[PDB]
């Protein structure tokens, strides 16, 4: 991939080994280019692969202990602590229906979502 | 009823350019010249660059 | 004789084919010209820094003297007006491009 | 893998032509199945290892801004415009700090409201 | 090799950019007017399409 | 094809808009508010419980 | 060997989780906070070390 002032020089060379190693110090000019090209990707690469090799890591000493070196999140507990929150209240229906569709939206959406921020204030 | 919106239209197409009316009678809001603040979402500039923009010339006959 | 190619970002190896593309239709004129000769021909070259199409119609010194005479190999014209092909068979470095005398060293 | 229903209707073609045109049948049948399931299983990898070279070039993507495009916010470039419009000004203290206060809420508030409008035009 | 990355035809953008240069070249337009719509050229080109001070500027540009 | 191992069947169910169905079954309801319920409920599965506008649209659907 | 897991990737951002919650040892300190804050760091400890919002829940925690 030498510029054309490179072949230039190269069509100047007169001399057989004079153009035959300048070429040839032409081809590793241009291979260096290009495989830094490549590397540049190819190191881009290399760094997610790292990145998720030790997030797989972390996957790993969060699922071995499966909640034995933590404790319950309780965020799906949440929906019997709001249950006995009113399990004793003698309550029309509607708003039990109501309250099972904010149930089910809360089991759906995800615990750092702002819709669910905002679910669990409207449920408390 | 002398004709003078008429000859309007005649010496704007006599002389080959362009005609745009405008009526001001019992008008109160400077803006319609001024047009609004282009600020305002939904804001107009002033009636004379939308006859400017409708002939696409700047000698019409306004 | 004829007015020198104008390369447009397409350099041309000896014995290595290559197809040359130019928008302005100047060259078709030249290109229709020499086709009634039994064996057409033409000379390849190659440009010099600071590419410009203006100065290849003022000077002929833009074009550098060495260059790759060769045979025009056939007509393609498949969606545009100027498909050129150009091939190395001979490499040529002319003594003076500016008066054609021309010999094969 | 014909099912039952297709190896009985097999073993009642008594004719041994008719029976192995009906195998050979049952053969393109599974043959074109396979190659289905076989051009989507290929379909959703390729797919997927697009997604990833998408992240890939995402990030080579913010490698080419170097503070191009999404680094300006279109507000932060109002910000900049001012300043330098008041640059050359020999510019009061007063009415610096102002205008200081003035951006500050601009970054306070959102591109798409009413009173960011109204405070663009202010300090316009 | 940073500008080379993902061209896409560079993601076929700005294309209103140029529609309202070509809208310009006919004209004969005046130094000021002309920097005024540089400025306002550039900022669209780092704003988002959906932002209302991006919908704002193209219809003051247009 | 479809109906291989769908486990996502199970959630965010059909079952509402078969129940907004024959809660209106029992009526004589209008085309109109017909194909406006069609439309609707063609939206809301295009769209996720999570989102909020998923629950507009179904507040609409009440 | 639980110990030493966690150990070995005790932290959810370099010095911030202990750093923050040493520093809350010497508060006394209503319960609301506490599990407010256990719940910030939680989802700090889900999120990326870089990501935007991530910053900006560290913000929010300092
Ligand atoms: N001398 C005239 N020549 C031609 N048309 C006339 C003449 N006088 C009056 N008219 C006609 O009377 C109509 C009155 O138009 P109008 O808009 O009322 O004019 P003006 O604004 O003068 O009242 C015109 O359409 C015009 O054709």
């Amino acid at each position: 991939g030498a510029e054309s002032h490179e072949l230039q020089d190269v069509l100047e060379e007169t001399n057989i080994p004079k153009r035959l190693y300048k070429a040839l110090s032409l081809l590793k000019k241009e291979f260096e280019l290009s495989k830094l090209q490549q590397r540049l990707g190819r190191e881009v690469e290399e760094k997610i692969k790292q990145t998720h090799r030790k997030f797989l890591l972390q996957e790993q000493l969060k699922i071995i202990k499966k909640e034995l070196g933590l404790e319950k999140d309780d965020k799906d507990a949440i929906e019997e602590k709001f249950r006995e929150r009113l399990k004793e209240l003698v309550v029309p229906k509607h708003v039990m229906d109501v309250v099972d569709e904010e149930l089910s939206k809360l089991g759906l959406l995800d615990n750092h979502s702002s819709e669910f921020n905002v679910t669990r204030n409207y449920l408390d | 009823g002398v004709g003078k919106t008429s000859i309007a239209r005649s010496i704007a197409r006599a002389l080959n350019r362009e005609y745009f009316r405008f009526s001001v009678g019992g008008m109160t809001d400077v803006a319609e010249i001024k047009g609004h603040r282009r600020t305002y979402v939904g804001a107009m500039p002033g009636k004379i660059i939308q006859c400017l923009k409708k002939t696409k010339t700047e000698n019409p006959l306004i | 004789h004829l007015p020198l190619i104008a390369i447009t970002r397409n350099p041309v190896f000896p014995r290595f084919i290559k197809i040359i593309e130019v928008k302005n239709k100047k060259l078709v004129e030249l290109l229709r010209r020499k086709v009634r000769l039994a064996q057409p021909y033409v000379g390849v070259f190659l440009k010099r820094d600071d590419s410009n199409e203006s100065d290849v119609v003022e000077s002929l010194d833009e074009i550098y003297h060495t260059g790759t005479f060769a045979q025009i190999h056939e007509m393609q014209d498949l969606g545009d007006k100027l498909r050129m092909i150009v091939m190395g068979h001979r490499r040529v470095h002319i003594s003076r491009q500016l008066e054609m005398v021309e010999v094969e060293n």
